[PDB]
């Protein structure tokens, strides 16, 4: 009565600490399944806070979402201008990951990356117009953030409960802020004046 | 006794591989032989397993469409024009069995919407004053273009990106600049 005593005894320990996986302060998990997930919560996809959690070993997979505040910053780009003076604007997005469910499933993989280039693609484009209706005088001069707050308003919420599919909302992203590290006049446009 | 065994190990497989699960942002097509059967909900259910298979059709996930071009404005100048087109789908009934490829279809139909449209206005104008316009009228033109179809998409809005003329004039098409300069 001691091989089948002990043998039960060490992999039942073993066991235990594989199912036990534990959530970090600034991190998310989903559990899976196998090619589906668990839901839970009247039909509502679980995300867990950072705390202890059991899933049954081989079973269950976690994918782990960082929930901090993450920082996107664009390298110098130009901006054209109403009279045609590009204007070589540096900035940085920053946002929060809203709906860990949605977000995993868009930006396949949970990759911050991905999100990334398709903020990137959305405050370029988005900036374009903003700048191309106003003049050098007041984008150089703006101290309120008056074209990168619009830039998020229309990030946030767009035209037309709905949640407009060219919006942030719709995917799991937030941008909480928009800055721009440098609007200084290039040379080409500053000979001029 | 060892016919009972077999029937029981079959059984067992038919079960376990049955029940599936479809996530949040996708939706599951279960579809008899020939014949569509119904539209399964997320949570846990049951297929029989070689009678129907599902498909899942993302009804959540944002899909991107760049649609660019250099078109031809109504004055015979060139604009360097960018457009994205955000859009979602809805029930796969239509969308599967509709029209081939409706993604892509959407990419040839936000060509010929915003080639359209931008022919219209002239380059002066779509650059600062037009892009409040060419937005409006690009987004009724594409919702039209797509309708005959029955495609399963559905636009909610579709925002127009830039409009930034061609590199040549960039940094050209200013000499009344450059003679007021000299006039200066």
């Amino acid at each position: 009565m001691r091989k089948s005593v002990i043998a039960i005894i060490i992999i039942v320990l073993v066991v235990l600490y594989m199912s036990v996986f534990v959530v970090k302060e600034g991190e998310r998990g989903i559990t899976l399944r196998f090619g589906k997930v668990l839901r839970d919560d009247d039909n509502k996809p679980l995300v867990y806070e950072p705390g202890l959690h059991f899933k049954i070993p081989f079973i269950e997979t976690v994918k782990m979402l960082d929930a901090r505040i993450q920082t996107m910053d664009n390298q110098a780009d130009r901006f054209v201008t109403k009279e045609k003076k590009d204007l070589i604007v540096d900035s940085y997005i920053k946002w929060r990951i809203s709906d860990f469910s949605r977000y995993y499933l868009a930006t396949g993989g949970g990759d911050i990356s991905q999100a990334e280039v398709l903020l990137k693609r959305k405050f370029s484009d988005r900036l374009r117009s903003e700048i191309g209706r106003l003049d050098v005088k007041d984008i150089v001069t703006d101290s309120r953030g008056r074209l990168t707050l619009e830039v998020r308003d229309a990030l946030n919420s767009g035209s037309a409960p709905v949640i407009n599919p060219n919006s942030m909302a719709a995917l799991g992203i937030e941008v909480v802020d928009v800055r721009i590290k440098q609007i200084n006049l290039p040379t080409e446009v500053s000979e001029a004046i | 006794r060892v016919v009972t065994i077999a029937a029981a190990a079959i059984v067992i497989i038919w079960a376990a591989s049955g029940f599936y699960t479809i996530k949040e942002a996708e939706r599951g097509v279960v579809t008899r032989f020939g014949k569509f059967s119904h539209l399964v909900e997320p949570g846990l259910n049951w297929k029989p397993t070689f009678i129907d298979e599902v498909k899942p059709v993302n009804v959540e996930a944002v899909r991107e469409l760049a649609a660019s071009g250099v078109m031809l404005t109504s004055d015979e100048n060139v604009v360097r024009v960018e457009m994205n087109v955000q859009y979602r789908v809805t029930n796969p009934e239509k969308y599967l069995y509709s029209v081939t490829s409706p993604d892509d279809s959407l990419r040839q139909a936000t060509d010929s919407a915003l080639r359209g449209v931008i022919g219209k206005y002239t380059m002066d104008r779509i650059l600062t004053e037009g892009r409040t316009v060419i937005r409006s009228d690009t987004q009724r033109e594409l919702e039209e273009t797509i309708r005959p179809y029955d495609m399963g998409i559905t636009l909610l809005d579709v925002n127009f990106q830039a409009a930034r003329p061609p590199e040549e004039v960039k940094a050209a098409f200013d000499d009344a600049i450059a003679a007021r300069e000299n006039e200066q």
